[PDB]
């Protein structure tokens, strides 16, 4: 039967709600939460368009090469161990924010379990001097 | 043998680094 | 210390990086499938839009009862698993669009459980001419 | 006892009906 185009719907299932989702965490946020995730944006955004040959030899290490996940983790965390600076915190995140700009056809579980558990957690230790490094 | 901590510190400097 | 910002940054960092995940995913997709995802978009918004309250009140049955999931997952595909017509697959995802839109501060997974496995497979098979039955 | 089945199958018929 016409099946050729099931694995289409699929993905772009899996693509729309997501977008819905995050349409809907978005609604339920005061106009203080929207001002500084905006922040968050512009921030990361300029990184990765000025570091972003540096970015990419970091990457290359990271992504051609087939290794097991968590290994990236303790790849990436050992800069928020020794340094809790907000500016490194910064960089930390917008490396992950490129990371998940060029895994587009991957799946978006292996992008979050980087992000989420431990990791988050330490990059939202002592939060109000990330938020003041970026809102100034 | 290229530490991604080493590069990330290094980007964290350049970035306070500036003000 | 400062702890009064860590749950803030915490919340938008898995917003963030959620919205670069889809903006990764959209990207890696041709003008065909671009073209495809935007009638959905349209298309679901025009059924909450016009049966709003018809989704109100089966919202209120699923929502504000203290069920676990999967019931809700039981709940909703019966109406797929007799009809296996395109436009009853297009009232199943607009109504899953409303959930999704209305669960802001609950977890992300608690709706992707819902939508992913089994259910997305079902709206997939004979994607054809659900695609024929939106983009015309 | 207000089965969404029956509901989302109305919706679905009220779609196709225009043409």
């Amino acid at each position: 039967a016409a099946i050729e185009f099931d694995e289409i719907v699929k993905k772009l299932l899996n693509i729309y709600i997501n977008d819905i989702c995050t349409t809907g965490e978005k609604r339920l946020l005061n106009n203080y939460e929207k001002s500084i995730l905006d922040r968050i944006y512009k921030s990361c955004e300029y990184i990765k368009k000025n570091y972003e040959l540096d970015f990419n030899s970091m990457y290359n290490q990271i992504n051609i090469n087939d290794i097991t996940t968590s290994d990236i983790k303790s790849k990436i965390i050992e800069a928020l161990l020794i340094d809790s600076r907000p500016s490194v915190k910064l960089a930390t995140l917008s490396f992950i924010s490129l990371i998940a700009e060029k895994w587009g056809e991957k799946n978006r579980a292996k992008i979050m379990e980087i992000l989420s558990n431990e990791i988050v957690e330490k990059i939202s230790n002592n939060g109000k001097d990330f938020i003041d490094f970026i809102d100034r | 043998t290229k530490k991604l901590s080493e590069c990330l510190k290094r980007i964290g400097d350049e970035l306070d680094s500036n003000m």
